[PDB]
Order: C-alpha cells, then structure tokens, then sequence
RNA sequence: UAAAGAUGAGACGCGUUUUAGAGCUAAAUAGCAAGUUAAAAUAAGGCUAGUCCGUUAUCAACUUGAAAAAGUGGCACCGAGUCGGUGCUU
C-alpha cells in the first residue's frame, strides 16, 4: 500500500529517522518533525508530503498562527530528502 | 552449473517452508556477507529453510470499544446543549453553579469554589435531600403541584430525563397493539399455528392477561398457563417458549433430537449468538417464533413495572418507584425487628460486616440481588414469622432498587410525557420556556438513522456522508443540512457483499423470488421414481415439473413424501403405487416470499403476470436494507397506485434479513454459445441427461468455465488480501509468502524462475464429530432395518475409531462372498478386499474397500468377480440401500458386474479423480502469483508466460515418503517444514516433465482442452500417444507393478518421454542424492520478531492506595488520592550504556543494562530518544549505542549455543537437533505398531528387522546425552531419565519406543516445558538469568535468513 | 468431496473509582441510629477542528544526488555435526 497512517513500520522508520538528525547540528530541523508527528497521532494521512509544494503550504499555514518561526525554504528542502530516502517515491 | 531454478514453497497455518533446487536437484550453496564489528567478513550457507511465526486474532473488541467511545462522546454532547440554552437565565439566578458541577469530583483541597454542589450553602443541601428523598419524587412533584418552581430543580430534572432516555423499538405511539400482553399472545400463537399446521393449540377461552400479569411466582404461573390449555406437555415446545418469555432456562434438545445440551436466558449477554448457533442446525425458517418470544418478554416486564393506574397522574413511572422505595422501607423495618429479637448474636454479621454477602453486602459491597436472596434464604427458614417474605422472596420482590437491572424495557414515550407536563406547566412563569419547547422535545427524541452514518468532513475511513451547505450539524437543522437521497446511495453502494463467482455484481437477497425458483428448480431435478417397468428409475420431464411447481407449491407452503405419493399420483398421473428414490422424507427447498406476499395483497393476477417482477425486486430489497420508517415511505411512493391504501400500510412493517450467494447475472444474464439458454432454462428442461448447478460450472464442453474463468481479473496489495474470504491466519501466511518471493529472486541475480509449487497444508481439525454421526449412523441402519444384531453386540463412541472395527461393522455382520457370518474376535483375521485393484485409483475411503473372509473368495482376474452375489444378496443390497449404510454412489460400485466391463469413463474418472483441484482458495492464491510475476506483454495482447506457479493434491508427498521410506516422525525437530518444500518442488516437476498434455488440468491458465477419451489405451498390453494403461498415474516411480489378483509385473529403469524422449527419472543416482539432501545439519530457521500491540493494563479500576505502581487515569489525579489502574503492559526492549551515579558521591562508573518501555510511553520515547532516556536519569548516553530489542530477539553464546529473548526476565531455547535417517526410521518402525495397516508378512520381516537393530536405543540415548551436555545444558533431569532409563529396561519394542519419542520433548526450540516418562513425570527447568547474554553475540537476519549483521555486545560498555 | 465468510453503520441498560448526602452517646474502645439516590470519568490523550480519531490488520539493521534503467551484499569444484577448505576474479 501507499497511504502514511499510524502503523508499526511508520513508527519503525520514523524512529530509525529520528536517531538520524543529531548528525546535522547547526540548523533547525527538530520542529518540523515533531509538527509532522502532530498532525500522525491526530489520524491524518500525511501521504501527500512527498511533494514539496505542499510541505510549504502547510508551514506557511503554521507560519500563520505564529509557529515555526525559525524555519527557512532552506530547511526545509533539506529536509526533503528524507520522504524520499527511508520511503518516498 | 545452472541458471534455471525452481522454488518450493509450503503454506501452513504457523510456518512457511522455502527450497531452492536446480535441474539436477541438489540445493546450491553460496557465501554470503556480513556488516557489523566482526572479523567475519562472510559466511557459508545452504538454499534451504523455514519460518515460524504466531497466529493473529479477529477484529471483534476493537469494534465493540470503539462504537462504546461514540456513544460516551453523543452523550456529554447532549448536556452541552442544554446548558447553552440555560445559560443566560442561569447567569442571573446564581453565577458558579455550573461550576460546581464541573469539579464535583475532586477532593476538597482541589477544591476552589465550595464544595457542596448545587446551591453551596449547607442548610439549603440538608433540607434538600430531607424533602426529596430520590430524584423521582421531584419529577412528580414538578409534574403534579401549581406553585412557581426554582430554576435550578427545573435544569435538574430536566437533564436526568435528557441523559438517560429508554430505547427505541416501539415507534409511534402507545396503543394496545404493542402494549397490552394478550394481543402479542395472540401474535405467538397465530405463528405457532402457521409453522405447525397439524397440530393446532385453540386460544378461544384463554385470558393471557390474567394469568401472566399477577402477584405470583414464575412455575406457578406456568403451570396454570398449561393446566388452561387442553393437554400439553409441559416440557413440549410451547411450554418452553413461554418459559422462555418469563425468564426460564428450557432446552429445546429434545424437540429436535440435539447432540449436546443448550441452555437460553433472554437476561444474559451472549443470548444473539447462542440463538444464532442454534438456528444454524433447525434451519433458518425459525425466527419469527424466537422473536416474538421476546417481543412479549418486554410486554410482560413492562407490565410489572407500572404499578400505577393512570386517570390520577400524567406520571405513572414516577409513582411506581415511589412506591418501590416505601415497600423497601417497611419491610427492612420489619427484618431488622426480626433479626433483632430471635437471633441476637447474628445482628452484626449481616449489618455491619461488607465482606460477607449480608446486607451490607448488597447495599456498599458488590455482591447482587442473587447472591444476597441465596445467603439469607435458609436464615429466614430457622426463623417465625416470615411467610409474608418468603412469598416475597419467591416473587422475586424483596428488598430492591431503583436502579437495577431490569430498566432495559422502559420505552422513551414515557420520559417524554413527563417531560411534555413539565414544560406545559411552567411556561407562564417564564418566558424563554414559552419560546423554547419544540427545541428541548427536539433535543430528546433524535435517534440518527442507519443510513447517514458518523458525522466527519474527511478525517474517518469509515464514513460516507455527503453534505448540502456548510454549517453546524445540530439536531435542529440536520433536515436542512445533510442531503439523504445521495446518503442512501451511498449507503447501498457500501454495505453489500460482491459475488465471489463474479466481481462487478452485487448479490441478490436471500427471501427475493427468484432465488427460491432456483433453490426448488435445484431440488426437483435430482429426484428419482421406480415404477415397475422402469427398472432405472428416471427423472421427471418438463410438464412433470410444471405440473409439480404449479399444484404442490404454488398453493401449500411445505411438501413432504405423503402428498408426494397421494396427492398427485393418485390424483391426476393414475398410478398404483411408485417407489420414490431421491428425497429424504420432505423436501427443504420452498416459496416463502410467495405465500407472504399472497397473504398481503389477497389477490393473484399481480403475482403471476410475468411483467412485475422488477417492481417486486424493488420492493423486497428495500425492505431488506433500510430499517427506517420515513425512507421506506419515500422508496415506494412511485408504486402508489397499484395498491388501496389498507395494504400499502400493510407492507411497511415487513422485513427480511440474510444474503444469497449468486448475482443476477450469474443466473439469468449469461448463455452458453452452443445453447443459447440461461442456468435456470437448463434446470427447468434439459431433457435427457438432468444436472445440478455445480455440474454446469465445470462443464469444459461449454462457454460458462471460460466466460468465468476470463473474467476474473481483479489497486494496492491489502486490498486484494483484505477483500476475499478465508480464517485470517492464513491470510498472514499468503502475505509472508509473498515477501518471501521477492527476496529469493532478490539473492539470485534476478532470473526468473522456471517453476514455484506451492502446497497449502492445513490444521483445521475440530472434534471425530462424524464418528457420533457414525454411531448414529449404524442406529440409522439397525433401526432401519430392526434385525437381531444389536441386542447381540451393541455399538459405542470408543471403539469404532479403528477402521478396521468400523468395517467391521458395515457389513451387518455378514460375510459378502461367503454366505456364512463374521465373529468378534477376529478382526486382525478378517481380510480387507477390494473391488477395483490398486494399479487404477488408489481410494482409501468407505467407497472402496469392502471386507472378506480370505483373500482368495473373488476369483483370480484383476476385473469384476463373478455375479453370485447379485443374485444371492438382492434384497440385502436393497435393504443397506434404502439404510444408509452403503450410499448410491458406493451401491453404483457395486453394480459393476453388469455394464460390461471397465470402459473409457472409468479410467478418465481414475485419472480425473486424481487430477483435479476443486478447493476455492489456491486457485486465487495462483492468481495472486500470476498477476505479480508475468507481466510481459505482447503484440496481440495475449498471455506470455514465464513463470509456472503449479499447486498439487496433498497425498501425492505422502505417499512417495510412505513408499520410498522416507519416514516421518513429528516431534524431533523442525526440519520437516523444509523437506516438504523439497518434495513438493521435486514432485510438481518431474509429474510436469513426464505428461504433456495435462497441462489444462493443473496449471493455473486459459489453455485449450485435450481429448482424454483418446489418449488413454483401450486394451491392458496396447501401451507414443497412449501413455498407459494402469490409471494409477505414481506408478512409473516404482519398479514392479502390483495388481490386487495374484500377479505383479515389471518395468523399465530409465523413465523418458515417447514423443521427445529426454531424461527425467532415473533409478540409481537420484535415491542417494534425495537421500543425501535430507542428512545436512544445517538448514535455515527464522523465527519472526514481534512489538507487542494492545491494552495499556487490566481493565479494572482499584481503590485508592499508597503503592507507587499504580497508573494515573487522569493526568493531575494523583493515585495516592483518587486510585487507577494496576499492572502495565511492556512492549519491547532497549539496550543503555552510560554512567548513573553511585551514591552520595555521584560517582561516575558505566554500566550495561537492559530496559522495558511501556505501550503508554512509546511516543515519548520516539520522540527524543536521548532526552528521555536521559530525564530517567543517566548522563553522557550516546546516539549509535542504542540498541532496540523486539520479542523473539537471538544471542549467539559460546560453542553454538543460541538463546531466544523472550521477554526481560525469561530466555527460551534456540537449538537444532540433527539426527540421521537411520534413527528416523527405526524409531518410526518401532512406535506405530497400533496403526500399521499392512499384509503381516513383510511387516513380520520388519519384526525381524528391529529385532536384529534392537541396541540403537542405546546409541539414541547417547545422542540425547552430548546433545544435552553441548547446548541444553540440564544436570538433574538428565541423571533422573537415566536412572529411569535403567529401571524399565526389559518391556517390550511397543513401549519403549513410545516413551522415547516422548523423550524428545527435552530437546525443542520453543518453551521449556514438562513431560511423562512410562510413570515418572520430569518436571520442567526454566531459566530466570537474563546476565549472559550481554557478552553474547547480537545476530540481526533478515526473512530468509541468508543476509546477516552482526553486533558486538562485548566490546561496547568500554571506551 | 467443493460453497457462510470476513468487514462496516444506530441506542438502551447495568458494572467500577472519588466527592456530597451535618452520625450520635459514653485515650484504646463499647452501645445505638442510618442504609436504595445524585454530579463527574469510562482507556493517558491528538490537532490543516469534526456532533472526528485512539486495543484489529501492519513491523530485521544502514541510506541527502538522475525510472515497472537503478535503493545497499562476485562466481565454480572437494568436503560435512549447525558449516569448513581450495582454486580463478576482485
């Protein structure tokens, strides 16, 4: 299947995932993974952030309420390397 | 050396077995890799292994707790709304009183209002509770008296009238047609009389009201409920249902001649699926009897319940409790009187005392009604005084509550009439009450309906709703706003099961019309009739069946053999008397749908004009599938004019329940090319030769195996697997199976594979419930023929398990080609003779084998015997035809003698009998593989096929292990998941090789058919295009064919193929290659790694105490205080290396250990590893040191020695025991001495052989010893069953063998358990020491097995 | 002989933890009075905010650089006690 719900392999890969970010240390890409698990315990399909347009509309989204201050577009499409890598196509 | 290979593959329900073979049948063997921090860089290993995994539950209480959390939500909902209107007011009488009510729970340092709840103050609580005792003396109070009422008091009444509502099945309005008891009575009897028309029950002068509606106990009110009724049985049928509609537990066993025993309660939680169980043996034809069983329960409960007459009150329901509270008050008055003066030294055990079942027991304990009228029953018999309570307490009427059990039939009506009272009343002493009535009365009688689903915008899978406008879905505007007409579509377009013959159909309703036509038309075409002259009694014609469907059925309801033979024979048809043969003493097929609706529109031409039928559909599948008033009003306005308006409010109160199981489509949609006719003209007239449903599927000659076959195509991977059917278990083995595919073509460079065979096994097996039907079967042939037998020898449920005692029994008897009898006592010397030889078909049930005194009684030829016994034993054969004990199928083997000979039919039957897979499931698991595999694609867009995906018959493995000796024995080890794989590859290919033209039998493709009846020989010596004669399709396999006569012949060694002529079975190689296979110590086991999923503890809830393992159930509700939850649920495990503090230094020292994280705290964990590993207090915890560990994790240990983690604080063993072939066999010789089955000669020669090899025990208990000395390690045990060993060393073969293969359960892979020796129980060892395992090597694999990673655990802990 | 067979929608009723129903008389304690009802919670909770979702199905370790081209791990001989030894190639 295809859909990114609240499983046993998403859970296994999000966490494999989460060791990996201390590596990378001098940017900000903690808060955008811990939105990300906001909107996956909340029973959302987060199968549409494979595409990087719509990652930006939902921080911008959040930019609106005053959330996730720190975050640039530089970031971010860092960060999209990685529904690409662990799974993604 | 090759590159072409094949996969094996079996599927069971715990394991799937995996082989990798090339052509010369060897298994490969490569070096593979490994990572980690070892030395060693890579590794030998062999293509060959298993996997082992555990079975998964059904998706039941997750549904259960789910629509129980929707309900709790719809609840609370309701309370918000009605604080929202009382708001404002509210805010002018008193500010913080709904917030008294918010924290009413907390203790009083919690506390920032006070603390008493509804008006503060604590003079205004005492007087309040002093004049209203419970709440329903203030409902009546509001209801009855004329004064101006608080505010307050109104919100409280009002929102327990509001929260707690009755049900909803009554709907309309009350009125006696569903209230009063009689006319409900009424209802059971006009449905008893139309079951059972042959013998009525009169009700003329029978007042139901009366008698089941007193002051009276329960058997009483039975017993004169029979002694008005003119002679029934108290124990009958109808004396039990209305025993059932009182709440009595009868047992309908003996009405229908049961097997076990069945107890029903209507009071009892699981009563829907017990009565569904018993309607699955009855038939489905009884439900409206067991429903209106129930139906007058709750007319009779609610009777006792209003007490009250009405023209006094408009509240009868709150008069009735008031009255209950004033009988409870003076009869514990006079109890405590009682008790007080004759029994003094008894009055504090029963008061005071709330850990006995006293009365404190019943009022603070936990204890129930039952056990509190068991305990003080025989205290009140020591006792005077007390008839008036004992009356009472065998009324059932003793000391009760308001809040019991019994309010399950309070229908919602009531509620709303005291709340209409009340809001009339008040409403000109306020005006916002006067503006707010039809709001409130909307707030309570709102029930959203079937068809309109949970209320989402799009974040539920489970939900269908379509919207109109974009607002707030209240109660009041929910006819505004939610569109219904594309709901219900909806609604239909989801819940309705697909034909499984054929996608892109939906299945017809089980009480529709059509579907019954089809089940009678499928009943009368399989019926036989001998007349004398017509010696093969042949099937009806057309006009016979016209005739018959049109006079016995359109007119009675039920047909039985008695109008069969009268009623029309000796009616129209003018015979004397005609034996019938087909129908078993009444038919089971019927028209219900037919008589019901000719009882509603008491007309004719409407049903039988042949252009209705359409509308008819409509009107039956909507009664079948909404369960709503308005929307079946709105369904059939269009046919407005075809009925009077009586019948058209006639119709609506009707419905059905159940599916079929075939499409329209299916049935009157498609032709065959050739016929031009539908299934159903096929079962109306085919003329000569008459056949069933199931015999024009499978028909090659036809179009309809091809229309099917092509037809079904058939998105993602779950929902192929999810939208099929199946016990789910074998489901989780199909997808494993899968994974497993991809990776053996992952590992062996990406060439497709010539051949996958795959077998499914099974372990399916319940009871030896056919064995009772055995028993019962022998009583259906004695008591069918009466004879004198077995008032000589009786039968039992034990004995008959041995085939040859059950053979024994089934010939009365009596020797067949030997006119004398048969003794008891000899059943090892009774021959077994067959009919046909064992060369042609190889049958092994009752159909075959018939018993014999001598093996030499039926001549010398392999064919047919003489016809001496046809002539001698005629009416025998009649008479153990007419009795069951041999079937018409067997009685057609029988008969054998005459037809000359054995033909082309017979042995295409041989050989289509041991071809042809009919189970529904592997032909879809073949589909599975065949949509995945083959995809390339052509020029004209037809089939390219690469891969072969083959499926077998699983006694073909069998019986090449029984012949060849390859033997078998279940409780060594676990090997035998992988040599089946092994066996099953080898079979498939060579039976593949040798017979080219079956291929459209037994691969799964849209091949073209070949000509049997032609490409067998017609002659023994005829032998190329005619491949054989003996049918037996396994026999160029052996040496010497064997015939059943008294002649055994020869064959050539080398077996090739006629046509091409290319090696594939040889004679001298290949025995000591398989054989050979099966000897490696090292073959691949896997056992698959699990996270624990569930509960988050025990569901139940303990008291407040001072532990500190207690959960909290709120986040700031401190178990200390306010008490929780007891024993959490751990779910995997994590290794940690860093340093804690010592002491009061806070010396910094590493350590290594092991830690369990709870299901509660899993998303915390995931979220910041570091971070809360380092809040449990540790400091310096690296990132690549963290190590998870699933259950199921793998320590390898020194010298071979593996452990299985199987939780924080329990290991489980890992090893193998690889034991040679030698030892198999001679254990398997040893044991199975009880179900040999064999000529006694080669087996006395076998005697010989484990006489000659009798010292191998001696050698196996030298095996089991260094075994145990390597890896088991167990010191006691093993001295204690070799003391034991030595203590029994003089019985004979048939023991010890036995207790030796129960010796092997000291040596397994799994949990250490215990076992019994001859008499000495060996107690189990289990292992409690979780410390070595952190110097052990960690080994990660992967499914297979074959790719590694080793981690280190013994290095990591320094620097 | 085959052929139910899993999954989904609506609502009651009890059950269970805390608080409120002023306990009295005469250190430990004894004697007496009383008792049915109600409010809140019903897995801790989640946030692109719905009168929604939270116990089933599902899960080896590692992965920022071009596709049903590619995600990560050479091939043949002689052996056999949980897998060894050799060639060639790298």
């Amino acid at each position: 299947t295809n859909a990114i719900r609240n499983e046993t392999g998403t859970s296994s890969k999000m966490f494999n995932l989460s060791k990996r970010l201390y590596d990378f240390k001098d940017n900000n890409l903690r808060e955008i993974h811990e939105a990300l698990y906001g909107l996956l315990r909340a029973g959302y399909d987060i199968s549409n952030m494979r595409d990087v347009e719509e990652l930006a509309k939902y921080v911008d989204v959040k930019k609106s309420h005053g959330k996730l201050l720190d975050v640039t577009r530089d970031d971010i499409e860092l960060y999209h390397r990685l529904f690409v890598a662990r799974f993604g196509k | 050396m090759d590159k072409k290979y094949s996969i094996g593959l079996d599927i069971g329900t715990n394991s799937v077995g995996w082989a990798v073979i090339t052509d010369e049948y060897k298994v490969p063997s490569k070096k593979f890799k490994v990572l980690g921090n070892t030395d060693r860089h890579s590794i030998k290993k062999n293509l060959i292994g298993a996997l082992l995994f555990d079975s998964g539950e059904t998706a039941e209480a997750t549904r259960l707790k789910r629509t129980a959390r929707r309900r709790y939500t719809r609840r609370k909902n309701r309370i918000c709304y009605l604080q929202e209107i009382f708001s404002n007011e509210m805010a002018k009488v008193d500010d913080s009183f709904f917030h008294r009510l918010e924290e009413s729970f907390l203790v009083e340092e919690d506390k920032k209002h006070e603390r008493h709840p509804i008006f503060g103050n604590i003079v205004d609580e005492v007087a309040y509770h002093e004049k209203y005792p419970t709440i329903y003396h203030l409902r009546k109070k509001l209801v009855d008296s004329t004064d101006k009422a608080d505010l307050r008091l109104i919100y409280l009444a009002l929102a327990h009238m509001i929260k707690f509502r009755g049900h909803f099945l009554i709907e309309g309005d009350l009125n006696p047609d569903n209230s009063d008891v009689d006319k409900l009575f009424i209802q059971l009897v006009q449905t008893y009389n139309q079951l059972f028309e042959e013998n009525p029950i009169n009700a003329s002068g029978v007042d139901a009201k009366a008698i089941l509606s007193a002051r009276l106990s329960k058997s009483r009110r039975l017993e004169n409920l029979i002694a008005q009724l003119p002679g029934e049985k108290k124990n009958g049928l109808f004396g039990n249902l209305i025993a059932l509609s009182l709440g009595l537990t009868p047992n309908f066993k003996s009405n229908f001649d049961l097997a076990e025993d069945a107890k029903l309660q209507l009071s009892k939680d699981t009563y829907d699926d017990d009565l569904d169980n018993l309607l699955a043996q009855i038939g489905d034809q009884y439900a409206d009897l067991f429903l209106a069983a129930k139906n007058l329960s709750d007319a009779i409960l609610l009777s006792d319940i209003l007490r009250v007459n009405t023209e006094i009150t408009k509240a009868p329901l709150s008069a009735s409790m008031i009255k209950r509270y004033d009988e409870h008050h003076q009869d514990l008055t006079l109890l405590k009187a009682l008790v007080r003066q004759q029994l003094p030294e008894k009055y504090k055990e029963i008061f005071f005392d709330q850990s006995k079942n006293g009365y404190a027991g019943y009022i603070d304990g936990g204890a129930s009604q039952e056990e509190f009228y068991k305990f003080i029953k025989p205290i009140l018999e020591k006792m005077d005084g007390t008839e008036e309570l004992l009356v009472k307490l065998n009324r059932e009427d003793l000391l009760r509550k308001q809040r019991t059990f019994d309010n399950g039939s309070i229908p919602h009506q009531i509620h709303l009439g005291e709340l209409h009272a009340i809001l009339r009343r008040q409403e000109d002493f306020y005006p916002f009450l006067k503006d707010n009535r039809e709001k409130i009365e909307k707030i309570l009688t709102f029930r959203i309906p079937y068809y309109v689903g949970p209320l989402a915008r799009g974040n539920s899978r489970f939900a269908w709703m379509t919207r109109k406008s974009e607002e707030t879905i209240t109660p009041w505007n929910f006819e505004e706003v939610v569109d219904k007409g594309a709901s219900a579509q909806s609604f239909i377009e989801r819940m309705t099961n697909f034909d499984k013959n054929l996608p892109n159909e939906k299945v017809l309703p089980k009480h529709s019309l059509l579907y019954e036509y089809f089940t009678v038309y499928n009943e009368l075409t399989k019926v036989k009739y001998v007349t004398e002259g017509m010696r093969k009694p042949a099937f009806l014609s057309g006009e016979q069946k016209k005739a018959i469907v049109d006079l016995l059925f359109k007119t009675n309801r039920k047909v039985t053999v008695k109008q069969l033979k009268e009623d029309y024979f000796k009616k129209i048809e003018c015979f004397d008397s005609v034996e019938i043969s087909g129908v078993e003493d009444r038919f089971n097929a019927s028209l219900g749908t037919y008589h019901d609706l000719l009882k509603i529109i008491k007309d004719k031409d409407f049903l039988d004009n042949e252009e209705n039928e359409d509308i008819l559909e409509d009107i039956v599948l909507t009664l079948t599938l909404f369960e709503d008033r308005e929307m079946i009003e709105e369904r059939l306005k269009t046919y407005a004019h075809l009925f009077d308006d009586k019948v058209m409010k006639q119709l609506k109160r009707r419905r059905y329940t159940g599916w079929g199981r075939l499409s329209r489509k299916l049935i009157n949609g498609i032709r065959d090319k050739q016929s031009g006719k539908t299934i159903l003209d096929f079962l109306k007239s085919d003329g000569f030769a008459n056949r069933n449903f199931m015999q024009l599927i499978h028909d090659d000659s036809l179009t309809f195996k091809e229309d099917i076959q092509k037809a079904q195509v058939s998105d993602s991977l779950h929902e192929h697997i999810a939208n099929l059917a199946g016990s789910p278990a074998i489901k989780k083995g199909i997808l494993q199976t899968v994974k497993v595919v991809d990776e053996l073509v992952k590992v062996m460079g990406r060439h497709k594979p010539e051949n996958i065979v795959i077998e499914m096994a099974r372990e399916n097996q319940t009871t030896q419930k056919n064995s009772r039907e055995r028993m019962k079967r022998i009583e259906e042939g004695i008591k069918e023929l009466g004879s004198q037998i077995l008032k000589e020898h009786p039968v039992e449920n034990t004995q008959l398990q041995n085939e040859k005692l059950y053979l024994y029994y089934l010939q009365n008897g009596r020797d067949m080609y030997v006119d004398q009898e048969l003794d008891i006592n000899r059943l090892s010397d009774y021959d077994v003779d067959h009919i046909v030889p064992q060369s042609f078909l190889k049958d092994d049930s009752i159909d075959n084998k018939v018993l014999t005194r001598s093996d030499k009684n039926r001549g010398k030829s392999d064919n047919v015997p003489s016809e001496e016994v046809v002539k001698k034993m005629k009416n025998y054969w009649r008479q153990l035809l007419n009795a069951k004990l041999i079937t018409q199928r067997k009685f057609d083997n029988l008969t054998k003698a005459e037809r000359g000979g054995l033909s082309e039919l017979d042995k295409a039957g041989f050989i289509k009998r041991q071809l042809v897979e009919t189970r529904q499931i592997t032909k879809h698991v073949a589909q599975i593989l065949d949509s995945r595999m083959n995809t390339k694609y052509d020029e004209n867009d037809k089939l390219i096929r690469e891969v072969k995906v083959i499926t077998l018959k699983s006694k073909l493995v069998s019986d090449f292990r029984k012949d060849f000796q390859f033997y078998k024995v279940r409780e060594i080890n676990n090997y035998h998941h992988a040599h089946d794989a092994y066996l099953n590859a080898v079979v498939g290919t060579a039976l593949i090789k040798k017979y080219p033209k079956l291929e459209s039998e037994f691969v799964y493709g849209d091949y073209k058919v070949y000509d049997v009846r032609k490409m067998i020989a017609k002659s023994e010596q005829e032998i190329t295009a005619k491949y054989f004669f003996y049918s037996n399709i396994m026999n160029f396999f052996k040496t010497e064919i064997t015939l059943a006569n008294g002649e055994i012949r020869k064959r050539p060694l080398i077996e090739t193929n006629g046509e091409t002529g290319e090696i594939v079975w040889d004679k001298g190689r290949d025995f000591a290659t398989v054989r050979k296979v099966l000897s490696m110590p090292q073959v691949n086991i896997v056992k698959k790694t699990e996270v624990q999923t569930g509960g988050f503890s025990k569901e139940s809830i303990l008291p407040k105490r001072n532990s500190d393992k207690l959960i909290a159930r709120k986040k700031d509700w401190d178990p200390k205080k306010y008490g929780g939850f007891d024993s959490p649920t751990v779910a995997y495990s994590v290794l940690v290396v860093a340093k804690v503090e010592k002491g009061k230094s806070k010396k910094l020292k590493s350590v290594k250990e092991l830690l369990g994280i709870t299901i509660m705290e899993r998303s915390s964990f995931e979220k910041n590893p570091i971070d809360f590993l380092e809040a449990k207090g540790y400091k310096e915890v690296k990132k690549d040191l963290i190590i998870k560990l699933p259950k199921y994790s793998l320590f390898e240990l020194e010298n071979g020695r593996k452990r299985m983690l199987a939780s924080a604080g329990e290991l489980q063993k890992g090893n193998e025991l690889a034991l040679p072939s030698k030892y198999v066999n001679f254990l398997y010789l040893a044991s199975h001495y009880e179900k040999l089955k064999g000529s006694p000669e080669d087996n006395e020669q076998k005697q010989l052989f484990v006489e000659q090899h009798k010292h191998y025990l001696d050698e196996i208990i030298e095996q089991i010893s260094e075994f145990s000395k390597r890896v088991i390690l167990a010191d006691a045990n093993l001295d204690k069953v070799l003391s034991a060993y030595n203590k029994h060393r003089d019985k004979p073969i048939r023991e010890q063998a036995e207790n030796i293969i129960h010796l092997f359960t000291l040596t397994n892979l799994g949990a250490p358990a215990a076992f019994k020796y001859f008499d000495t129980t060996i107690d189990r060892k289990r292992y409690t020491s979780t410390k070595e395992v952190l110097d052990a090597t960690l080994i990660h694999q992967s499914i297979t097995g074959l790719y590694e990673t080793r981690i280190d655990l013994s290095q990591l802990g320094g620097d």
